[PDB]
């Protein structure tokens, strides 16, 4: 189920913002899950769609803005990342 | 540029511009992620426009409308959630 969303989202393109909060937050709630004994942190980590999937969050493209003044993400999720690093 | 080669060969100069078009508008280009002057933007597309395109290759206009299309297609489906009027 995780190799299925995170190929799917890493696939995707323009991804929105709100989705991106939604995501992250959806994340967070997951990553504090077990599985059955590796732990999901480390899968997580290990395969690189990660790196694709943090680097469009990071990137802030918005291909479809007509408002591309400020890119900023809002301080809820930049707390929700914060937190999510942390864990 | 135009009205001094025009005499001699404008097709060649129409495939350079059409490389310029499929550059500007391929994977990562500026036309997508929205930078660059929009005004110069428009300025060199409608004097495109006027252009005559007869013995242009299939090829770089085959790719040129499909990277196009590609890039538009994925513009108008994934368009924004807000718009904002003064």
């Amino acid at each position: 189920s995780i190799t299925s969303f995170l190929t799917v989202l890493a696939w995707y393109p323009n991804t929105l913002l709100r989705t991106w909060c939604l995501v992250l937050h959806s994340l967070t709630l997951m990553t504090n899950m077990q599985l059955n004994q590796e732990s999901t942190a480390h899968l997580l980590v290990s395969d690189p769609n990660l790196i694709h999937v943090l680097v469009k969050f990071l990137s802030g493209t918005s291909p479809h803005g007509t408002n591309q003044h400020s890119p900023q993400v809002g301080p809820t999720a930049t707390q929700a990342m914060q937190e999510f690093l942390t864990r | 540029l135009q009205v001094h080669l025009s005499s001699t060969c404008p097709q060649i100069f129409s495939e350079f511009l059409l490389k310029l078009i499929h550059i500007l508008s391929t994977e990562r280009g500026a036309f997508q992620t929205g930078q660059g002057p929009l005004d110069a933007q428009v300025k060199l597309l409608e004097f495109t426009l006027e252009q005559n395109f007869e013995v242009v290759s299939v090829s770089t206009i085959s790719a040129v409308i499909e990277s196009v299309t590609f890039l538009v297609h994925h513009y108008i489906t994934c368009s924004d959630k807000v718009m904002s009027r003064s």
